[PDB]
């Protein structure tokens, strides 16, 4: 009697990476990179109608 | 963070450091001269005596 026990396969997946930019949500926001948000204090946008 | 904010205030740091180091080294050149007259004072007897 000759016996063994075998590893018949190994499966992994791919963690998929999404970008906010390929979305339709990104139309609902203006995005800008502002590296000094740390150093800001109060930001303001002002409007006239 | 690479932002220029971090650069300038780093200058202010290098600046203030150079100014104190400059100040304490000269404290030993005056320390000496003062050290003298006092050691000169400790040693020294009045004229009257």
């Amino acid at each position: 009697d000759v016996e063994f026990d075998a590893l018949l396969g190994s499966y992994c997946n791919t963690l998929s990476l999404v970008r906010f930019l390929e979305l339709g949500l990104s139309v609902a926001c203006v995005c800008t990179k502002f590296p000094e948000l740390a150093y800001m204090n109060e930001g303001r946008v002002q409007f006239e109608v | 963070d690479g932002t220029g904010i971090s650069l300038h205030r780093q200058l202010r740091a290098i600046q203030q450091l150079a100014r104190n180091v400059q100040a304490v080294l000269g404290a030993f050149e005056r320390g000496t001269a003062d050290q003298m007259l006092h050691v000169l004072l400790e040693k020294a007897p009045p004229l009257a005596l």
